[PDB]
RNA sequence: AUAGGUUUGGUCCUAGCCUUUCUAUUAGCUCUUAGUAAGAUUACACAUGCAAGCAUCCCCGUUCCAGUGAGUUCACCCUCUAAAUC
């Protein structure tokens, strides 16, 4: 579901524009996969210890 | 603030930041709330992301930039 | 603008003076293992990890 | 009651006029003295009377004793009276710009309860007159003999409404922004009004001082301008 | 003592005050005592120190029956031009700064309760559209959620871990460990 | 001005006076002062309660919206105020924090019943 | 987009052809004086790049933004010759003119 | 249908019966002053200066709209139980995007029950003009609108200050703007002081009150005596249509009344002083008669 | 007083009664007119009274003036395009000449009011700050909310110094 | 500036200087309370203590914030286009 406030403004605006649709706005999330913290990440891009 | 060529302090030379204690219970619980939070965050920021976009798109080549050209263009003619 | 050539000379110096003594992995990840710290650096590392 | 200051005589009220030899009265006037100087001795002493309702004079008076150059001046200035015309009882018709010898004079007509901002002179004779609202600023020399000559006369050729019309044939409509795009008649012609409008002068080729157009354009700075004073 | 201080505007009406000052204002034979031609921007703070009035006292401090109320409208009148109906800057009156803020509070006070003429202008209205049929106003549809009775989400409620799960936690954070918290009260303790 | 790195972040710059605090939200560079320069204010949150008993938040959703479509970050206190607006799902510390307080009471309430 | 030179169109009259391919041109422009709220002229010398060498000294021109400069002081072209010195055609009637007066009459064509 | 407020007809009608006095309208107020400007003008630029200035007054004159009063706003978007308890003051959130009407705009209360709901008409109105302050508006209602400080006003004969007033502060189809009106029109028609509103755009509103409220008796007797027969007849024709299965449409139906004959329809069947109407219409025609 | 003949068009308000807004094509207007003849009297009045003004409202493009080049007064506009306008001026007065420059290349009313009310939105009026930029620097302002420590002093339960 | 004082045996003109107004610092004398704001003269020299960590090791940060006004048209707009966030 979208967040109470923003459910009710996507509403309010689609009944304002004519739309009597009763489906509920729906947030996708199929593609945010969610990674995990552990994952391991990109060696190339890490940086090194400056000699001292 | 401190630079990284200022010394550190001689009183916490002997300073070690001990972990705090952990309750797997609400570890855990917490862990999970936290990614789905992240997750429709995500969802939410891609989606004002994509009407930034759309909205530059359609100010730049829209039906009502692309009509007010034609129109503009034509009246000076 | 009066050049600034000083600045220049340094930072190729720098640049070559870093490329030549670039400290090796057996130098930066060496470990004491008495007292869990970095002889490279001096830092210790984090408790969770002794 | 003291004058402009404590030592001063200028301001000072010498009361009514003498009745005169003609046999008039004159209790409806007020006498102020305006300067008081020595003669090398003699005084000359130089005053103003009016009753308040646009009858106004001045003169001079020398005399050995003080007392009797008042007593002169005030008798010869009741016989020497201008008739000063005033916009509803309050102010001028019109702004007046005048030179008389090195002293030049601006005045300014103003809407009610903007008081007297003039010199100290300048307010006195208004006063005796009856103006109430008018602004006045005094540049050159400033001689008083000069400034109350100059101030009568302007104040003496000023074209009233009325007049305005009758020479122009035309109503003159009076604007207020208090009363909005409604138009107020203030003055018609007596004759035959004219039936060509008059010319609508694009940019009209006045004379414009620059202190007006750099106190309206905002660049005006003087620290002593617009300071708070008693009232007037 | 004033026998005025219940009805103040009884004063105004009174015959004594007729004598003293006739139809003029009360601060018209008022006049300030300073250095130079140009007064100092501000008046005194106040003319009554310490229950002592001062040399010259102001024209509001100057009589002790003239008193500052919001129902002695035809005092304050004289405070306010009658051509703008703006109050007069203390110098022009010659008030002390004590009486002037309490005369400008009173003349407030006054114009709030009706009893001072001030012009109220006429304004145009705050919306071009007086409909009142958006959601913003209107009722939304509530959720499925608000229906149910169930959170909005379903990981606002709490879940209790697997066991599994809670002791790999306890291996992986040997000896600094927590008394484990079971769920919490369905409702706010009272 | 240019800063190494950094980005755009919608945050609280706290003004007002001593012991009465007041909060304008904003999109600023992070590496910018707290009360700085800004890119844009975005609402204001005065935490002090009205004559009413209320705690006034100004959010202009539309460019909160916008700035979060550029890119920008949020500190914890907006997003926790966002989840408090309904626009936001609420903080999991809302939630976790909320929770323990539960407890707290509830040990409280179990202390007066043993006494 | 289509240039980096600030001045995109300008007008001006050619002082200087001693430069090879090259046009020395005077652009006046009308400043305000803040003070005297009256405008004055302020004059800007432009190098103006001239292919053909048609530009004499004394002659009016249109000068256009190349899309980058050719040289340090190069930054716009001719586009045209708008009055020629001495051999003004008037653009209204299209006939030659000397000053105010027409070397060929209008009513000739 | 029953012809709207707003109905062209109506407003016409309206219109006519409020009448245009440009010095009323117009009157001089009380401000800071500038020095008038005069021009000379012949006698037709002067009637077109008139006539702008009457263009003018008629956008002045333009009557507000008569609203319904608004039903409360009850709705909750969401209960979230968990955070009960743990806050002790309700928070506002007001979008304040600037380009939404204001009655479209999103303005929500989380109370501390962990309750978000829709914000009531007066908190709207209140955060609206904390965010969009409008000029003479107040956040906080003025005294003046207690019923003392407005028996003092009418007392005074400012019933147009005190619609004034009520028009800046509150909104047309709030509450308080319709109580406030309201006891200004009875206040009006108790002590017959009709004229007070005419040449003002609260005359329109105050006659239909009482069209619809069946108390047009005491307008009527102020237009005759004020020999405005026109007006008066227009009123009886718009009590007509506003309530056209009445005993006086349908007796004006019956014998074919016209004009005066109109009123004395009115008088003698729909009228709580007819014979006050019959005796002050009467004696018109005898002085119409007799000049 | 102010010198020279006419002191009034060096005024600022004079100045911005100029009604001719130029379309951003417009880069240079130049003006070629005639010192004598009646029938190029009104380009005459046109480069004494109107061209401060045009110069005032479109600061950016490039005004000259040319005498006694050509027997007949005509205005021409180069455009970004690259085209050019002639304006013949002959037997035309100042105003009339104004007019047609407004209605062939001058912004309609419609499009400025548009660009003022764009301008509006810079200025959002809910805004706190500074008073170059916004109507209130604080909340406390606002009625009903708490005020300032520095005019109101705060009870001592909501100051840090009888919290600690 | 609403101006005023002052050149002469005297009048007028010109012209400088000063007075009256509003701030800031310092000095003399004097000084009850509460709230708030602001607070080295010095780019002279500095005793002493603090001002940068975090984190299962890698990295990241310490290039920020905070300070000063010595030097002084690198600050603004347009074109182009890196690094950075998404
Ligand atoms: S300026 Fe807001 S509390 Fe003082
Ligand atoms: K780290
Ligand atoms: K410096
Ligand atoms: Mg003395
Ligand atoms: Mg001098
Ligand atoms: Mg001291
Ligand atoms: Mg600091
Ligand atoms: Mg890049
Ligand atoms: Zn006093």
């Amino acid at each position: 579901p979208y967040p109470p406030l923003l459910r009710a403004m996507i509403i309010a605006e689609r009944q304002k524009n004519g739309d009597t649709s009763t489906e509920e706005p729906m947030l996708n999330v199929q593609r945010i996969r969610m990674e995990p913290w552990d994952y391991p990440a990109k060696q190339e891009d890490k940086g090194r210890a400056k000699g001292t | 603030r401190k630079t990284r060529h200022d010394p550190l302090a001689k009183s916490k030379i002997e300073r070690v930041n001990m972990p705090p204690a952990v309750d797997p219970a609400e570890f855990f619980v917490l862990m999970e709330r936290y990614q789905h939070y992240r997750q429709t965050v995500r969802a939410l920021r891609m989606e004002f992301v994509s009407e930034v976009q759309r909205k530059v798109h359609e100010a730049r080549a829209g039906v009502l930039a692309e009509r007010k050209a034609l129109k503009d263009a034509a009246e000076h003619r | 603008v009066r050049p600034r050539l000083i600045a220049e000379l340094a930072r190729r110096v720098r640049a070559l003076r870093e490329q030549l003594n670039r400290p090796r992995d057996s130098q930066l990840y060496a470990v004491d293992y008495e007292t869990l710290t970095r002889p490279f650096s001096g830092r210790r590392l984090p408790v969770r990890a002794w | 009651e003291r004058g402009w200051s404590g030592n001063s005589w200028g301001g000072i009220s010498l009361g009514p006029p003498d009745p005169g030899p003609c046999g008039e009265t004159y209790e409806d006037f007020d006498t102020r003295i305006l300067e008081v100087r020595n003669v090398f001795k003699s005084i000359r002493v130089l005053v103003a009377v009016g009753n308040g309702k646009g009858a106004a004079g001045f003169s001079i008076g020398k005399a050995t004793d003080r007392m009797d150059a008042f007593r002169k001046a005030k008798n010869r200035a009741v016989h020497h009276l201008h008739y000063i015309e005033r916009y509803e009882d309050h102010t001028i018709f019109h702004d007046i710009s005048l030179r008389f010898k090195r002293t030049h004079i601006k005045m300014k007509k103003q809407p009610k309860g903007y008081g007297l901002r003039c010199h100290r002179a300048i307010i006195t004779i208004c006063r005796l007159i009856g103006i109430k609202d008018m602004y006045a600023k005094v540049s050159g020399s400033i001689n008083m003999l000069s400034l109350t000559q100059g101030l009568f006369r302007g104040l003496s050729r000023q074209e009233t409404h009325q007049q305005l019309a009758d020479k122009k044939g035309l109503h003159v409509v009076e604007i207020r922004e208090e009363c909005g795009p409604l138009p107020i008649v203030v003055a018609s012609p007596r004759g035959p009004l004219r039936k060509d409008p008059e010319p609508e002068d694009e940019v009209p080729d006045v004379k414009l001082d620059w202190e007006d157009v750099k106190t309206a354009q905002g660049m005006k700075r003087s620290v002593w301008s617009n300071l708070k004073r008693a009232a007037t | 003592i004033s026998p005025y201080k219940d009805e103040p505007w009884k004063y105004l009406e009174s015959e004594e005050y007729q004598e003293r000052y006739g139809s003029r204002p009360v601060w018209a034979d008022y006049r300030r005592n300073h250095k130079g031609g140009v007064p100092p921007q501000r008046t005194r703070k106040t003319c009554i120190r310490r229950n002592k009035v001062v040399g010259n006292p102001c024209p509001i401090c100057r009589d002790h029956k003239l008193h500052v109320d919001f129902r002695n409208v035809k005092l304050l009148e004289q405070f306010v031009c009658a051509h703008t109906g703006i109050i007069f800057y203390a110098p022009y009156t010659g008030v002390c700064v004590k009486q002037h803020k309490r005369l400008t509070q009173a003349i407030q006070k006054a114009r709030d309760h009706g009893l001072l003429i001030y012009h109220i202008p006429q304004v145009e209205p705050r919306d071009l559209d007086f409909s009142t049929s958006h959601g913003a106003v209107s009722a939304t549809p509530p959720a499925p959620t608000l229906v149910s009775g169930d959170p909005w989400y379903p990981w606002y409620n709490w879940k209790q871990p697997p066991e599994r799960e809670l002791s790999r936690l306890r291996r992986l954070y040997q000896g600094h460990l927590q008394e484990e918290s079971g769920p919490p009260p369905e409702s706010m303790p009272k | 001005k240019a800063y190494r790195g950094g980005h755009l972040t919608i945050r609280l710059a706290l003004g007002g006076c001593t012991n009465r605090p007041f909060y304008r939200i904003v999109a600023a560079h992070n590496k910018c002062p707290r009360d700085g320069r800004f890119v844009e204010q975005l609402g204001s949150y005065d935490p002090l309660p009205n004559s009413h008993g209320e705690k006034l938040v100004a959010l202009n959703l539309d460019r909160i919206r916008h700035w979060i479509g550029c890119g920008a970050h949020l500190s914890k206190p907006m997003e926790k105020l966002l989840g408090l607006a309904g626009f936001f799902p609420l903080h999991p510390m809302m939630i976790t924090n909320a929770e323990r307080l539960r407890r707290k009471r509830a040990r409280e309430v179990l202390l007066a019943s043993q006494k | 987009v289509r240039s980096s030179v600030h001045a995109r169109w300008i007008v001006g009259k050619v002082i200087g052809t001693k430069m090879q391919k090259t046009a020395k041109v005077r652009v006046t422009r009308l400043v305000l004086d803040p003070y005297l709220l009256k405008y004055f002229n302020k004059r800007k010398t432009y190098f103006a790049h001239d292919a053909l060498q048609q530009c004499t000294v004394g002659d009016i021109v249109l000068l256009r933004a190349l899309p980058v400069p050719r040289a340090k002081h190069v930054k716009h072209e001719l586009a045209e010759i708008v009055f020629k010195v001495g051999k003004v055609i008037d653009p209204v009637t299209g006939k030659p003119c000397a000053g105010t007066t027409y070397l060929e009459s209008p009513l000739s064509s | 249908k029953k012809p709207t407020f707003m109905d062209e007809e109506v407003q016409s009608i309206l219109t006519k019966m409020t009448g245009l006095n440009l010095q009323k309208t117009f009157k001089p107020a009380i401000q800071e002053l500038k020095p008038p400007t005069y021009k000379l003008m012949t006698q037709a630029q002067l009637e077109e200066a008139t006539r702008q200035a009457v263009e003018a007054a008629k956008v002045r004159l333009k009557m507000p709209p008569v609203l319904e009063e608004r039903v409360p706003i009850n709705d909750v978007l969401a209960e979230d139980k968990i955070l009960e308890g743990t806050e002790t003051t309700k928070y506002v959130f007001t979008d304040i995007s600037y380009s939404i009407p204001h009655r479209e705009r999103f303005i929500v209360v989380r109370e501390p029950s962990g309750t978000l709901r829709k914000a009531s008409w007066e908190e709207r109105d209140r955060m609206i003009q904390v965010y969009f302050p409008k000029e003479g508006r107040k956040i906080l209602t003025p005294i003046i609108f207690k019923e003392e400080n407005l028996r003092t006003m009418y007392s005074q004969d400012r019933h147009v200050d005190v619609l004034n007033l009520c028009f800046a502060q509150f909104e047309p189809d709030s509450t308080e703007y319709i109580k406030v009106h309201h006891k200004t029109y009875e206040d009006i028609d108790k002590r017959g002081k009709y004229d007070l509103l005419r040449s003002t755009r609260y005359f329109g509103g105050m006659v239909w009150y009482f069209v619809n409220n069946k108390k047009i008796d005491g307008l009527l007797i102020d237009q005759i005596q004020r020999d405005l027969i026109d007006d008066a007849t227009n009123l009886v024709q718009l009590y007509h249509v506003l309530h056209p299965d009445g005993q006086s449409a349908q007796g004006a139906k019956d014998q074919a009344a016209e004009g005066i004959n109109l009123i004395k329809v009115f008088a003698k069947t729909e009228a709580q002083k007819g014979a006050y109407i019959e005796l002050t219409l009467q004696t018109y025609q005898e002085a119409l008669s007799r000049h | 007083p102010m010198k020279g003949r006419f002191p009034i068009r060096r005024t600022l308000q004079y100045l911005s009664q100029g009604n001719v807004v130029f379309k951003d094509s417009v880069k240079v207007m130049t003006v070629n007119y005639n010192t004598h003849g009646e029938l190029g009297e009104g380009a005459r009045k046109f480069v004494f009274f109107n061209i401060p003004q045009i110069q005032y409202k479109n600061p950016w493009v490039q005004i000259m003036m040319f005498k006694n080049m050509t027997p007949s007064p005509f205005l021409r506009f180069y455009l970004d395009s690259g085209e050019q306008v002639l304006v013949d001026v002959e037997t035309k007065s100042n105003k009339e000449i104004m007019e047609h420059i407004r209605k062939i290349l001058g912004k309609n009313e419609e499009t400025l009011r548009e660009e003022e009310e764009e301008k509006k939105q810079l200025s959002h009026p809910a805004n706190f700050g500074p008073r170059k930029y916004c109507l209130r620097e604080c909340i406390c302002e606002v009625e009903g909310q708490v005020p300032c420590p520095s005019l109101v002093p705060l009870p001592k339960e909501m100051r840090g110094k009888y919290k600690a």
